[PDB]
């Protein structure tokens, strides 16, 4: 019901920890195991490779399930990568007046996610479309400086989403919900 | 005549070029792009050998040793040969091309000099020549062990101020045996391992050396302060201005603050700038001495009306300005380009018509063998041609290109102002022309050996084919990166070699950087004078109110006295406070900060209320007194009176605001920018200042007319740029992505660690990085997608500042041919455009002095003359005989072998801080040992003299004072020394050595001469160093206000930001040596989405400012870097010619001097300094040598010299001073060294000498070897 905030299910609900507990029931609102604001719901209203909607509530078709545990255990992994490259940038705590270094590992853990899942989200009051993320990390993340080797970058940072007048924010508006702080 | 005719000597030169070209295609990596060079190479080299060898036996065995250019050809067909026998024994299976051979093939490209051949006779004799030659190489050499002195002086000194930067911070997981990039922070960093001695790293991360991991030299970097041997290469490589502020940054986080900031300072101020600008002053001086030598030697009819016409003129100037926009108007857009049949060709093809339609009239109206004479004809008809070529549809937006921007050039005769100063300033093309070709040539020859010297390493690039080559030694001239190129090479060649390659580098450096550069500025000087001719015929030819008053107008208050009065009456009592309040509101305003605001802190706001208060009486009192503009004593007189009226408005305006919130883009926030003026008023308050800026805009016009000049190379390089890169210079950032329909999803991007430290990979490690979403991008700091970012990214190149990534991005994303765009910018613009102002301001320097107008002839008599005005008899007394033992001492201590055993012990002393005199180290003991023996040394020494001569004489003489309180400081060390054993007697041991390594500059004459020659020009400077000083503080306070919040980028970060007015400060000091000003720029232009904006605070917000930082840093660096540095190069060029002398038999020399001294310290025995005019006539005898009056022959002279020192006196005494001017004026061509002002009193002086001395050679008979040179000239013209 709530957010996944804290709690396995004071909630009032639960996360999809193990594949087989789930053959049949009738109410859809399990949510991930690291990608905590997508539930089984909008997950199955999506799009899965192996199988799609209906053939999960009717056994047959449920190896979705361990498809969506394996793009969940991805993004982890992506992560870290990531959050260990900020434990190891030594000026995380005076490169920006507003921003702070557990608003970037918020906002990128959500861009990380909405990249695995580009599935809509609804019923959590807060709405906001998808490729917003994109902006928020470039603006609460430090100047991270790419290794020129073989491609020369002339000044411009490792994350970046937008180049030469591309539409951005072209109403498309993938809605996802607002999962930060501030 | 087979070798006789000239039909053949023109070819036997030309194709000495083709053996250069031939040479530069002999590389294995040419050879596998390009098999059949492998075979032509061979044949063409083979046919050119027959021809040389043909004219070697041919000119020996029937027209035939001593002649040089004989043995040059021989040596040189011998170098054919054993090229030709290795490469038939390369293209067969005898040996490869990756084989070290080829290094016999280095002495070859030489041959471009047969291809010359223009060394015989040119307008002077061979004698003339090689005195011009021999006298610059003697001031070089000079220089040079002046150079070296101080490169050795800063090397000890950094050898005991900072040691190994190898101390990084770590994450702990880092056993010993496994160091690897994933071990290190991300922005990599220095620690000092004690605690408050500098950085130390936050918690999960600690410190230790690398070196002591496990990784070698080549891994850490060549850069540290270790031995003297690393420490002279430190000191060369941050005094050349290339990464000086990386190692400021690396010593500030191992070592203490105040040694790094008052070391690296310094450094620059001397090593870079003083120093550099007695080279420049070396070449001019030899242009100087070029020009002493120069001198020394000796229907149809409406062809009247149609051509003539304004309208016809001006027609066809507003037709080619309308083209030019047009044609540069032509910005990206979008990505949708159809270049076969589309607009802005139609403008194009219709313009060409219009521009051949015009010369084709010409050419009927004038006749076409009276058009093609004029040299615009000939310039309009190549641009007529090339543009028709450019405009059909295979050529459009092609190398061609130029031809079309090229036609903003005919706008030159706008007005006859310009052409004048372009005629003026570029001059006879003789001069220019052969520098520049001369330039070519030399770059051409170097790459070529270094090519052939590197092409096979296989683990270096840069130097495998000869247009890396080129581009690397290019590199290395223009001063970016250079130690980069070095470094890759030193890294690749191999240890046994890195000492080989790092002089050839070096040698090469210095040549390029001091000779190359310094004969560009001294041209374009030589070329802004007259002729020596022009000025000579130009000096001939010109032959209760009124209580108010009293109250502004306040009274002022032997020699020592007399200056500190003179002091203290430089401006009215009134000045003096506002000078005062002026300072302590400045001291103020240097507490602000965007989180401590004088509007929020009354402490700080005190100081802008006493400004206030005491500023609006100061203008009431003077306006009361006389006046706002209503008589020639008011106010308001001129730009200076509306300056402070102004700045007292803004400050009266914003104290009665005080606004509680600011935005970060409005008119509060530029209130607070207009308040930063205040340092301002000093300049008018201070008379030397307001005199230093009025001989500084006396050049206003020539500046200006140089600016036009360079805004109009860069509009056509931006308007080529335009037409030819808009939309291209635009990649993925996934390196592995090669068309835009891939550009979608993420991807793992590398984060840079650092580009310094080295090291490998392990065989299955992965860099450090994360995850990132791949899009298709311009570089962030140039995009070259309209004329605006074209004239921005060209204005940063024109600097030297990033111009090699620009370089490389157009190589990479463009193509190979793009290079030349480039280069050819940075040749027009760096080295000859920059080199104008350089000119400019040096001129008008010159011109505000009044010595522009002299003869080169006249001048250096002036600079004798104040030579020979500072000039004092010797301080050294008789040697005395009243015993054997001082006399004795007197002969053993002034042995010629003596004076060069102590100067050489002053050196084996000072190379006892070869290495850090630490307290651990046991090798610090010897060390410290030997220092007591020297010690004792020099102690003998002193005491030597002192038995020689008095204690009394012997402290006249300064050397002997400064050389026995350094040894009274050196005994003083000794026993303290013994009796503590602590670090601190070990520093004040590298102390006292560093204070006697300074006495050599007394010791070598020619040493003493350039140390004088900086010294007096700091003193020279101080008022431009304060107003440069006073600039920085008005940018430093508006950095402040306008960027103090802006989040990290790309330099911006904890060394480098405006978040205090200290901070400030240096990172405009940064800027001011030019490390990498664009990079920060771009930093403080950040907006969103890249930064977070806030409604109405802009101490909330962490944006910068667009326009701000394009006006703050711009205006900034072509103010200080292209304006004001160069007056320190004009002070450095007036002092050098005065303090530094030569043998030169024109002129009362050094020589002459010493000679005259030493004759006239046995004269006046009892040193008063004064003689009776009885003794004259005995000194005039002594004067053996150059200075010989001859008793005989020569008897008319002899009583001209006596007769004129017993009429300058009426008898009685003469003074050191009036027999040593007769000397001067009795041995110069008073002629040509005199102003005509003087002259004429000369002349009439000596006239009356010779009518005095007829009549006294009369009455006594009634009553019964420069001198003796010019009494001869004179006797004969008389
Ligand atoms: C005599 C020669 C006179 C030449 C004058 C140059 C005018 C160029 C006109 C082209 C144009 O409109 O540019 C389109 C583009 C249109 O921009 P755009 O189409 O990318 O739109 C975005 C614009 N930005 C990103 C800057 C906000 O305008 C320019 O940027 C031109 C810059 C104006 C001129 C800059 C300085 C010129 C100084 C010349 C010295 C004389
Ligand atoms: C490191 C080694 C130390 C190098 C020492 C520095 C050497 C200085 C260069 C010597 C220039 C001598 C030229 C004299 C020729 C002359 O009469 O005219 C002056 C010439 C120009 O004379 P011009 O003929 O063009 O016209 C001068 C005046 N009128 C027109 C009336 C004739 O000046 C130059 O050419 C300057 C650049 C020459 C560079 C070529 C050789 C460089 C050698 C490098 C070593
Ligand atoms: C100059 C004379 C150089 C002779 C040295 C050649 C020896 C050799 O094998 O090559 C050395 C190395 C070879 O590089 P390398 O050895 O790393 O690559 C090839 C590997 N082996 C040896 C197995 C084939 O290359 C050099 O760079 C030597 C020449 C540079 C030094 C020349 C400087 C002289 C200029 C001074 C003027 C002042
Ligand atoms: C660089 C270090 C090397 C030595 C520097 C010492 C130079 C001493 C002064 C130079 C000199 O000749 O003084 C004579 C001067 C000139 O007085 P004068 O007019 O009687 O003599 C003229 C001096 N000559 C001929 C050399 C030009 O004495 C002064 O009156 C100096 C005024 C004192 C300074 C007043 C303004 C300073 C306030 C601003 C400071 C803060 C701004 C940041
Ligand atoms: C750049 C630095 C600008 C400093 C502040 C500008 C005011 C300087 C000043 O008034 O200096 C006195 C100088 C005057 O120096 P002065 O020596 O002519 O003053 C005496 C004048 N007579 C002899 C007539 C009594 O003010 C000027 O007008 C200098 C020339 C114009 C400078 C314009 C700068 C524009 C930016
Ligand atoms: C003595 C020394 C004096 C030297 C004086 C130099 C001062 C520099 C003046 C810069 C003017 C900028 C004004 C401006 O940008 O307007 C605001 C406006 C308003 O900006 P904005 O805030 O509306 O736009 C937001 C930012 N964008 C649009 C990019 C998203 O700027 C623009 O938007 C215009 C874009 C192009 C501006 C022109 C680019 C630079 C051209 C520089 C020319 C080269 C100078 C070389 C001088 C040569 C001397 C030798
Ligand atoms: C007549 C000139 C026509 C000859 C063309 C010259 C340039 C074409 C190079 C094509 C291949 C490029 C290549 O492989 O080299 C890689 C290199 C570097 O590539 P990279 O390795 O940096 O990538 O390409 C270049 O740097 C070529 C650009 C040329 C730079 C200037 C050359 C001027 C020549 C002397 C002029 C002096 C008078
Ligand atoms: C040994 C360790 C390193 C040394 C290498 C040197 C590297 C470069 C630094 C050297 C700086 C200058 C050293 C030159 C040695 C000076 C010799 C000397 O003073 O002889 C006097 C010689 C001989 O002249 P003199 O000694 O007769 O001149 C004495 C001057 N009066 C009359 C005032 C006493 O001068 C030259
Ligand atoms: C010598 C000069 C030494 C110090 C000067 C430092 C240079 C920095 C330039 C900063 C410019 C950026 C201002 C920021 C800003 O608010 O931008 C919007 C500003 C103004 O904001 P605005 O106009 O939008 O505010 C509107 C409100 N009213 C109606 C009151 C105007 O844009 C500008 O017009 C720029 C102002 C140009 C003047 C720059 C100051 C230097 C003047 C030289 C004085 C001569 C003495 C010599
Ligand atoms: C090597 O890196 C790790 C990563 O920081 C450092 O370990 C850290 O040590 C501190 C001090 O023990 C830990 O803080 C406190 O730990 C104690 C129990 O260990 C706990 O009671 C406190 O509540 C607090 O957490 C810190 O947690 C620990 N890091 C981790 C992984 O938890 C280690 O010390 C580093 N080496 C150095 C230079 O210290
Ligand atoms: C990031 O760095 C990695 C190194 O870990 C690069 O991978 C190398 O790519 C080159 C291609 O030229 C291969 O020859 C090497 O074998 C690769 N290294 C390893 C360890 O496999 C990679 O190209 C870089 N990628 C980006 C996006 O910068
Ligand atoms: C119960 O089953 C129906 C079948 O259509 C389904 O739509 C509904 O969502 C299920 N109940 C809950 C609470 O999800
Ligand atoms: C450390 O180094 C040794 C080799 O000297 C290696 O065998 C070991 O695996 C390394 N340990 C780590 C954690 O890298």
């Amino acid at each position: 019901a709530r957010n996944w905030s804290r709690g396995a299910a004071g909630g009032d609900g639960q996360e999809v920890r193990s594949k087989h507990p789930t053959p049949l029931w009738n109410l859809s609102d399990f949510y991930l195991s690291f990608c905590n604001s997508y539930t089984l719901w909008e997950l199955f209203s999506g799009l899965s490779s192996p199988n799609t909607l209906n053939c999960s509530l009717d056994t047959t078709c449920r190896q979705c399930v361990e498809a969506y545990q394996d793009y969940d255990h991805h993004a982890q992994e992506k992560y870290e990568e990531f959050e260990s490259v900020l434990h190891k940038y030594l000026q995380s705590e005076e490169y920006s007046v507003k921003s702070c270094p557990e608003d970037c590992k918020i906002v990128y853990k959500a861009w990380l996610c909405s990249q695995y899942f580009e599935v809509t989200q609804f019923n959590c009051r807060k709405t906001i479309p998808c490729k917003q993320y994109c902006l928020e990390v470039q603006t609460r993340c430090p100047f991270i400086l790419p290794d020129n080797d073989e491609v020369i970058y002339g000044g411009l940072s490792s994350f970046i989403c937008t180049g030469l007048y591309e539409t951005f924010l072209t109403n498309d508006e993938p809605e996802c919900c607002d999962v930060r702080r501030e | 005549l087979w070798i006789n005719k000239p039909w053949v000597h023109s070819l036997l030169r030309i194709c000495a070029i083709i053996s250069v070209i031939s040479v530069c295609m002999n590389t294995p990596m040419t050879f596998e792009h390009y098999p059949p060079l492998q075979y032509v190479t061979f044949t063409l080299d083979t046919l050119l050998m027959f021809l040389y060898t043909a004219e070697m036996i041919a000119k020996m065995h029937i027209r035939g040793v001593k002649d040089r250019w004989c043995v040059f050809d021989g040596f040189m067909v011998f170098c054919l040969w054993v090229s030709l026998v290795l490469q038939v024994f390369e293209i067969a299976d005898i040996v490869d091309q990756m084989s070290p051979w080829g290094m016999l093939r280095i002495p070859r490209p030489l041959i471009m000099i047969r291809a010359f051949r223009i060394y015989f006779r040119f307008e002077l004799p061979r004698t003339r020549i090689t005195n011009i030659l021999k006298r610059s190489g003697e001031q070089i050499w000079s220089v040079s062990i002046f150079l070296l002195f101080f490169l050795l002086l800063y090397g000890i000194l950094g050898v005991q101020m900072f040691g190994t930067f190898t101390y990084h911070c770590v994450v702990n997981d880092t056993k010993p045996g496994n160091v690897t990039w994933n071990s290190l922070a991300i922005p990599d960093t220095h620690c000092s391992p004690e605690l408050e001695e500098g950085y130390q790293c936050p918690p999960g991360f600690k410190c230790m050396d690398l070196e002591d991991l496990g990784l070698s030299r080549q891994e850490l970097g060549y850069s540290g302060f270790n031995e003297i041997g690393t420490s002279i290469f430190t000191v060369y490589e941050a005094a050349s201005q290339e990464g000086w502020v990386f190692l400021m940054y690396r010593a500030i986080d191992s070592f203490p603050r105040w040694r790094s900031y008052f070391y690296f300072i310094t450094l620059i101020f001397f090593l870079a700038w003083l120093v550099k600008n007695v080279f420049i002053a070396v070449i001019i001086e030899t242009f100087a001495e070029i020009r002493v030598q120069f001198q020394q030697m000796w229907a149809p009819a409406c062809l009247q009306k149609m051509m003539r016409s304004s309208v016809f003129h001006m027609f066809i100037l507003s037709m080619v300005t309308v083209d030019v926009i047009v044609a540069a108007s032509n910005y990206y857009k979008g990505e949708n380009f159809r270049r076969q049949y589309d607009e802005f060709y139609l403008a194009e093809v219709a313009f060409t018509v219009l521009f051949d339609l015009e010369a084709l009239l010409k050419i009927w109206c004038l006749g076409f063998t009276g058009y093609i004479s004029s040299s615009l004809h000939k310039f309009e008809l190549l641009l007529v041609i090339g543009t028709t070529l450019h405009v059909y549809p295979d050529l459009y937006h092609s190398q061609f290109t130029y031809f079309q921007v090229l036609r903003v050039v005919r706008l030159i005769k706008i007005s006859p102002a310009l052409e004048d100063f372009v005629y003026k300033i570029f001059g006879p093309g003789k001069k220019l022309g052969s520098l520049v070709v001369f330039t070519a040539s030399l770059l051409i020859v170097m790459s070529a050996i270094s090519l052939q010297m590197f092409c096979f390493v296989e683990e270096l690039d840069r130097f495998t084919t000869f247009p890396r080559a080129f581009m690397s030694m290019f590199q290395i001239l223009t001063q970016e990166g250079w130690v980069d190129v070095m470094d890759q090479t030193l890294n690749a060649v191999g240890h046994m070699w890195a000492p080989v390659v790092a002089i050839y580098f070096i040698l090469y450096h210095l040549f390029a950087t001091l000779i190359l550069l310094s004969l560009f500025v001294a041209v374009i000087l030589d070329n802004l004078e007259l002729d020596e001719d022009l000025k000579k015929l130009k000096q001939l030819k010109q032959s209760f109110r009124n209580f108010c008053r009293v109250v502004v107008r306040a009274r002022f208050n032997n020699t020592k006295y007399h200056q500190l009065y003179d002091l203290l009456g430089l401006v009215t009592y009134l000045d003096w406070v506002m000078i005062i309040v002026t300072i302590c509101s400045c001291i103020s305003m240097m507490f602000e900060s965007p989180f401590r605001r004088v509007m929020h802190a009354p402490t700080l706001q005190i100081a802008e209320y006493v400004f206030v208060i005491f500023m609006s009486i100061e203008l009431n009192l003077k306006i009361m007194a006389d006046g706002l503009f209503f008589t020639p004593t008011a106010v308001i007189r001129d730009f200076g009176g509306v300056m402070d009226i102004f700045i007292y408005l803004v400050s009266l305006i914003f104290l009665c605001w005080m606004p509680q919130n600011v935005p970060a883009e409005s008119g509060a926030q530029l209130l607070m920018v207009l308040r930063c003026l205040r340092p301002l008023r000093i300049f008018k308050l201070v008379p030397q200042m307001r005199k230093v800026v009025r001989e500084l805009f006396s050049g206003f016009k020539e500046i200006f007319l140089v600016s036009i000049l360079l805004l109009t190379l860069m509009l056509v390089f931006a308007s080529f740029g335009v037409q030819l890169f808009a939309g291209k210079l635009a990649k993925c950032n996934d390196p592995n992505i090669i068309r835009r329909e891939d550009c979608n999803g993420i991807f793992r991007i590398n984060v840079s660690v650092s580009k310094n430290l080295n090291l490998k990979l392990r065989p299955g490690e992965k860099k450090p990085g994360f995850w990132v979403p791949r899009v298709w991008a311009n570089p962030r700091n140039f995009n070259f997608d309209n004329v605006g970012n074209a004239m921005l990214a060209l204005f940063e190149v024109l600097s030297l500042k990033g111009w090699v990534e620009v370089r490389d991005v157009i190589i990479h994303r463009v193509g190979p041919i793009h290079g030349i765009y480039i280069h050819v910018f940075v040749f027009l613009g760096c080295m000859i455009g920059l080199t104008l102002f350089v000119g400019v301001v040096i001129a008008n320097f010159n011109e505000n002095k009044g010595t522009a107008l002299l003869t080169v002839d006249q001048r250096r008599w002036e600079d004798l003359k104040s030579r020979l005005k500072i000039a004092q008899p010797l301080h050294l007394p008789p040697r005395p005989d009243n015993d054997g033992f001082r006399a004795k001492m007197y002969d053993i201590t002034q042995h010629p072998f003596f004076k060069r055993t102590i100067a050489l012990l002053v050196l084996a002393q000072s190379v006892l801080l070869s290495v850090k005199w630490d307290v651990e180290d046991p090798v610090t003991v010897p060390l410290a040992t030997m220092s007591v023996v020297f010690t004792f040394i020099f102690v003998l020494e002193v005491t030597m003299k002192i038995i020689a001569m008095s204690p009394a004489g012997f402290w006249q003489s300064r050397r002997n004072r400064y050389d026995l309180l350094v040894t009274s400081l050196g005994v003083v060390w000794v026993v303290l020394h013994f009796a503590l054993l602590n670090a601190y007697t070990y520093m004040m041991g590298a102390c006292v050595i560093v204070f006697r390594f300074f006495s050599i500059c007394g010791k070598h004459v020619t040493l003493k001469m350039l140390l004088l020659t900086v010294v007096v020009s700091m003193y020279k400077s101080f008022f431009i160093i304060v107003g440069m000083f006073l600039l920085l503080l008005c940018y430093a306070f508006a950095g402040v206000v306008l960027f103090g919040t802006v989040k990290y980028g790309e330099n911006i970060n904890r060394h480098a930001n405006f978040s205090s007015a200290g901070k400030a400060i240096t990172v405009l000091f940064r800027i001011v040596t030019g490390e990498d000003w664009n990079k920060i720029m771009h930093d403080c232009m950040v907006q969103p989405p890249f930064c977070t904006p806030d409604e109405f605070t802009y101490w909330a917000t962490d944006c910068g400012n667009y326009a701000g930082a394009l006006m703050y840093f711009c205006s900034f660096y072509v103010i200080i870097a292209y304006i004001m540095l160069n007056l320190l190069v004009a002070i450095i060029v007036e002092n050098f010619s005065l303090f530094y002398s030569t043998e030169e038999d024109q002129l009362l020399s050094y020589n002459d001097l010493r000679h005259f001294q030493i004759i006239w310290n046995m004269v006046d025995d009892k040193r008063e300094g004064v003689i009776p005019t009885f003794r004259v006539k005995f000194l005039l005898r002594l004067l053996r040598g150059r200075l010989e009056v001859d008793l005989d022959k020569d008897k008319l002279l002899f009583k001209h010299m006596c007769y004129e020192m017993e009429r300058l006196h009426n008898g009685g005494d003469v003074t050191f001073h009036d027999v040593l001017s007769m000397l001067s004026y009795r041995s110069v061509d008073i002629r040509k060294s005199l102003q005509l002002e003087e002259l004429l009193a000369r002349e009439q002086l000596e006239y009356t000498i010779e009518e005095e001395v007829a009549k006294q050679t009369i009455r006594m008979w009634l009553k019964k070897q420069s001198c003796s040179i010019i009494h001869s000239l004179r006797e004969s013209q008389q």
